């Protein structure tokens, strides 16, 4: 409650708190904590949240969520030839 | 020494009276249970050998009066003893009036009551309840009496009176048999429903659920919803209500358990929401395994869905091998 | 027996003539001097409107007992009005028993025609098979 | 490794068997409310279906001897479903006969 | 008298089960 109670102000502050409470949830509603974590990361830095949210997504349906977050020409070419490809397109583009 | 002297007791009366004065002296040392208890058993024994001598019940009443003068549950064992020989004497009720004079004066005598009520049966109900004014085995036994007389509902009442006493520990020991029996009797919903409600404060959930399914069903499912074995059950009953819930159940299940979530997911997407289920199969396979690799390989092989996603899958599982090996 | 304002046993009962209720004179008098009203209904009432409790006049009464003719007549209403409900308990329960008997005798009359045909068919199958 | 689950399942199975016996004991006895009479059964015969229900009444009640206790739920359900198939106009003929018996 | 009909009603549908068996035994013998 104290971890979630830590206010989300701005983008990086809320994303920093997302790292805290997610680790707290992990170590100790598993789906709803992941969903509230998904909205915190998506509702943030927007450039750095592509590598932060997705890095704990494989650990955390999967194909659709990765394509929306990753969304470039070379990435589509790499896909046609599934989590590693979205990671390649997130860091580069 | 009084016993060896008793063995030595031709003036046995002299040794006995000397044992009495010895009681007068030893009493000072006692400032009591086994001392007073043996003192009473021996005094009454002296009146018992006196009884054999026709020398005795009155003096026995005198020594028992000394036991009254003693200054306690063991003393109640003494009262139980004077009452014991007093009933063995041939005046059963007369002694019971005395132990009753003591308790009315107010517990040790109750063990003698269990010694007495056990055969007093061969009406007895109030005789038994007198114990309740002052022992779960005794309780179940008595309820079994009324059951033998088939008072039925009266018997259930007894289990009401027991459980108000012993609290969530002994009460369970009563309550498991009480449930199995009362459900066996009437087999009206609201009364038994309430009875489980009172009851609830693990197996109880199972009896209760067993009741609900065959006398509202969803309500029961809510109750099971309200540990691995317990998860396994619910899933079974939900499957009994039809297939769709069971895939749903696992999602609840996730929060060795991964083997079970895999067990449900296997026929889930395997028979196939289905995309969310397959991606869930990936999320679970990645959740924590060579047989699982055979599973994903089977899912890939099933397509008449791509070597790339498959190699990526083995790559991810290899990454899991990396995170696993990295662990200390 | 009681005063409705205080709840005591009033030692000087005076009954009002707007809201019929027995008040204690000393209590109700102060209620009127506060404001000219009856405490219960809040209707206007003065001290002269209030009237002490009195012996009727010249006809002598006797206390309310079981002998008294009017108390005995209201008793016989209780007897019959209770016995009239006793008849409903047996009229309503008769309409369930005869309704269950009607459906029971119909299921008996619908079934016994099938017992008569099976006693025919099982004996006819024994008459047919044994001859062959 | 089951523990207190076989005891719970045995209590659940023993609970199921009691639910089958009480319901299939008798329709009239289980719902709501006779002296033993072998002479009344002897006088009533002096026709075969009447004697069958008489022995059925003497068996359930247990100058009265008991014996019959082997005559199960599935065969009665198919017997009830078959007789229901054989059985506005039917509602009026039952209301008229009920008024005749009432008279 | 309604309760006497309920005993005969349930006693009769036990007697039909034995009569159906005698018909079932007959249909097997006719086939042979």
């Amino acid at each position: 409650a104290n971890p979630h109670n830590y206010d989300a102000w701005f983008d990086y502050l809320r994303l920093v708190e997302s790292d805290a409470e997610a680790e707290a949830v992990r170590e100790v509603n598993v789906p709803p904590i992941q969903e509230k974590r998904h909205w915190k990361r998506y509702i943030y830095w927007i450039n750095y949240a592509l590598y932060e949210e997705l890095e704990a997504k494989d650990p955390e349906q999967a194909s659709l969520e990765l394509i929306p977050h990753k969304k470039a020409k070379m990435w589509i070419l790499y896909a046609q030839f599934r989590a590693l490809g979205t990671s390649i397109g997130k860091c580069p583009k | 020494v009084d016993d060896l002297a008793s063995v030595w007791c031709c003036g046995e009366l002299e040794l006995r009276h000397e044992n009495y004065d010895e009681a007068l002296r030893l009493l000072r040392k006692a400032t009591l249970p086994a001392r007073r208890a043996e003192y009473f058993d021996g005094s009454e024994p002296v009146q018992n050998r006196v009884y054999k001598s026709l020398k005795w019940s009155m003096l026995a009443d005198l020594e028992e009066s000394l036991g009254t003068f003693q200054s306690y549950d063991r003393i109640l064992d003494l009262r139980i003893a004077t009452p014991q020989i007093v009933i063995n004497y041939a005046f059963l009720e007369e002694h019971k009036y005395f132990e009753e004079s003591f308790k009315a004066y107010e517990s040790l005598f109750k063990w003698p009551n269990v010694s007495d009520i056990w055969s007093t049966y061969l009406g007895g109900r109030k005789l038994e309840r007198a114990r309740d004014l002052f022992l779960d085995g005794c309780p179940p036994k008595y309820a079994k009496t009324l059951y033998l007389l088939y008072a039925q509902l009266e018997e259930e009442w007894g289990l009401a009176r027991h459980a108000m006493a012993v609290y969530e520990r002994a009460t369970r020991a009563v309550e498991p048999a009480q449930q199995y029996d009362m459900f066996n009797i009437y087999i009206a919903e609201i009364y038994g429903v309430t009875h489980t409600r009172g009851i609830y404060q693990h197996a109880r959930e199972m009896c209760l659920r067993f009741a609900d399914m065959e006398c509202g069903e969803i309500d029961r499912a809510r109750a099971i919803y309200s540990t691995w074995k317990d998860f396994e059950v619910r899933h079974g009953n939900e499957d009994t209500i039809k297939e769709m819930l069971r895939i749903r159940r696992s999602v609840q299940a996730t929060y060795f358990m991964a083997s079970q979530m895999l067990k449900v997911s296997g026929s889930a997407t395997g028979t196939v929401a289905p995309g969310q289920s397959g991606m869930d199969d990936m999320k679970l396979l990645e959740q924590r395994l060579a047989a699982e690799a055979e599973r994903d390989q089977p899912l890939r092989a099933q397509s008449k869905l791509f070597v790339r996603s498959d190699a990526s899958r083995e790559e991810l599982a290899e990454l899991a091998q990396q995170v696993n090996p990295e662990e200390i | 027996l009681i005063c409705s304002i205080s709840n005591e046993v009033p030692e000087h009962p005076c009954v009002s003539p707007v809201s019929n209720h027995v008040y204690e004179r000393r209590l109700i008098e102060k209620y009127i001097a506060e404001n000219g009203t009856d405490p219960i209904n809040n209707q206007p009432l003065s001290e002269e409107q209030l009237i002490d409790i009195k012996v009727a006049h010249p006809i002598r009464p006797k206390p309310p007992s079981a002998t008294s003719i009017p108390a005995i007549l209201k008793a016989l209403q209780d007897e019959w009005d209770a016995v009239m409900l006793h008849s409903f308990t047996l009229r309503q329960q008769l309409q369930t028993t005869r309704q269950e008997l009607s459906h029971a005798l119909y299921q008996h009359d619908a079934a016994c025609r099938v017992i008569a045909r099976l006693t025919k068919e099982v004996t006819a199958a024994r008459e047919a098979l044994a001859t062959l | 490794e089951e523990r207190e689950i076989d005891d719970t399942y045995i209590e659940d199975a023993a609970d199921v068997d009691a639910r089958k016996q009480a319901i299939r004991d008798a329709e009239r006895v289980k719902e709501m409310k006779a002296v033993q009479k072998d002479l009344p059964r002897p006088s009533e015969v002096n026709l075969r279906p009447l004697n069958v229900e008489p022995p059925l009444t003497d068996l359930q009640k247990s100058t009265m001897l008991h014996y019959d206790l082997l005559h199960e739920p599935s065969g009665n359900k198919k017997g009830k479903t078959v007789g229901f198939g054989t059985n506005t106009y039917l509602e009026h003929n039952p209301y008229e006969k009920f008024s005749k018996e009432e008279l």
